[PDB]
C-alpha cells in the first residue's frame, strides 16, 4: 500500500495527515537511538574519569 | 666548638615530627567527585487539543 500511494497524489486526506505525520516522526526516532551511546561515553568518561 | 644535646633534640624532633603530620592528612581524601543531576518526571505530557 505504502509504495503504491507514494507520490500518487490519490490519498483521501485523513489518511494523507495521518501519514505525513509518521515520516515527521522519523527525525525523533534518530535522535531517540543516540541515547544509548551518550550512556555509555558518560559513564566510562564522567564516572570513571578515563 | 662545642655542641649541647637539648638543642640538637630540638630540632631532630621537630624535622621528623612535620612528617607524621602528612601521614595524616592523607587519610581523608581518598576519592574522585561524580557530577550530580536532579529529578523531574521527565515523561510529563500534555494533550495537543
Amino acid at each position: 500500500f505504502l509504495a503504491a500511494y507514494d507520490q500518487s497524489g490519490k490519498l483521501t486526506p485523513h489518511l494523507t495527515l495521518f501519514v505525513s505525520f509518521l515520516k515527521l516522526l522519523e527525525t525523533s526516532k534518530k535522535r531517540f537511538n543516540q541515547l544509548t551511546k551518550r550512556h555509555l561515553d558518560f559513564y566510562y568518561q564522567e564516572i570513571l574519569h578515563l | 666548638i662545642n655542641l649541647n644535646p637539648v638543642r640538637v633534640d630540638n630540632h631532630k624532633s621537630k624535622i621528623l615530627a612535620s612528617r607524621l603530620e602528612n601521614d595524616l592528612k592523607a587519610k581523608d581524601d581518598l576519592e574522585p567527585a561524580i557530577p550530580q543531576g536532579t529529578f523531574a518526571d521527565w515523561g510529563e505530557y500534555s494533550s495537543i487539543q
